[PDB]
């Protein structure tokens, strides 16, 4: 209890890296302990976020990350449930050159935690962690759910790609530890986001006339989404990213809008 | 000659084939290389679904081109 706020204080001090591993898996250790406090442990966070530095409020949201990434589901379920979570939309740290360039991207990440938070409040589960592959959660999704599931992706990704940095900003090991985790969720994002596309496609020949609507227009949007997250994953070819570890995009189910759209012609 | 089947988790086939073969004959050929019975393969070219009696010269599938095969519920 008082341990947790001291190591949340810890994780977050106003040294420019980025959250310590040690303070980070004991954070972990606490979520997954039985009497946790989650709410004073979030609320411990969002405290540090109130602070004037942009190395302190960056590091509070890149811990947030952190937990919901690797930490108990619990946190995560409780930040979606909150009425209001990250208010920095107006922050400022006029501090020197590294606030005033650091404190639009404190905005914009704390933003995509947002959405990743109301993200999981929509579908009720952690589009980057559900089961993948031929029987996974996307892969397999009814046609009702599919189509309101999809459109809910597509905004999480919107959000990370608004983070919108180039490589040659990457210059302090605050905003780096940052980016690697929204490396981590755009890849993930972006596998579920292909496989509900799949699922989409091939359902897509025997779908409703209206439903067809809605799935041409998630498609057309799949498409202009690919284009900006291979932007992105260049900055991580850029950076120095192992380049086994991004996706290869040309796999993507990227050439068939035609065949949707003669087959939605025929359907009038 | 050679033609080329993408599905849609990515995989890109190489098949071997002659602009008279049926599209049923084609979708046999798939039943050999990859497993999947022709009653499940939507292939689909020029945006439109391929007809099983049809040939690949009707469709104007020559050298290097490329179908996409959609997997279906029976």
């Amino acid at each position: 209890g008082s341990a947790v706020s001291k190591t949340v204080c810890k994780a977050t001090t106003h040294e420019i890296m980025g959250p310590k591993k040690k303070h980070l898996d004991y954070l972990i250790q606490c979520t997954n302990e039985m009497n946790v406090n989650i709410p004073q442990l979030a609320d411990s966070l969002f405290e540090r976020t109130t602070n004037s530095s942009w190395v302190v409020v960056f590091k509070s949201l890149i811990t947030t990350h952190h937990l919901m990434v690797y930490g108990n589901e619990r946190f995560i379920q409780y930040l979606a449930s909150r009425n209001t979570l990250f208010n920095l939309s107006n922050f400022l740290d006029k501090s020197g050159l590294q606030g005033y360039d650091m404190s639009t991207f404190i905005r914009r990440y704390s933003r995509y935690l947002n959405e990743k938070a109301v993200s999981y409040r929509q579908v009720a589960f952690d589009f980057t962690k559900v089961k993948r592959g031929a029987d996974g959660v996307m892969r397999t999704m009814n046609t009702e759910k599919l189509l309101k599931t999809v459109p809910i992706i597509q905004n999480q990704m919107d959000a990370l790609l608004d983070f919108n940095v180039n490589s040659n900003e990457l210059t302090n090991g605050v905003i780096n530890a940052a980016f690697m985790l929204l490396f981590k969720d755009a890849i993930r994002l972006f596998a579920a986001y292909n496989e509900g596309i799949i699922n989409l496609l091939e359902k897509y020949f025997d779908m409703k006339k209206n439903q067809c609507k809605e799935g041409l227009d998630i498609y057309k949007k799949f498409l202009t989404r690919m284009t900006r997250i291979s932007e992105f994953l260049k900055v991580a070819e850029q950076v120095g990213i192992d380049r086994g570890d991004i996706p290869d995009l040309s796999q993507a189910p990227s050439s068939l809008l035609d065949a949707l759209e003669q087959h939605a012609a025929a359907l009038e | 000659m050679q033609i080329f089947v993408k599905t849609l988790t990515g995989k890109t086939i190489t098949l071997e084939v002659e602009p008279s073969d049926t599209i049923e004959n084609v979708k046999a050929k798939i039943q050999d290389k990859e497993g999947i019975p022709p009653d499940q393969q939507r292939l689909i070219f020029a945006g439109k679904q391929l007809e099983d009696g049809r040939t690949l010269s009707d469709y104007n599938i020559q050298k290097e081109s490329t179908l996409h095969l959609v997997l279906r519920l029976r």
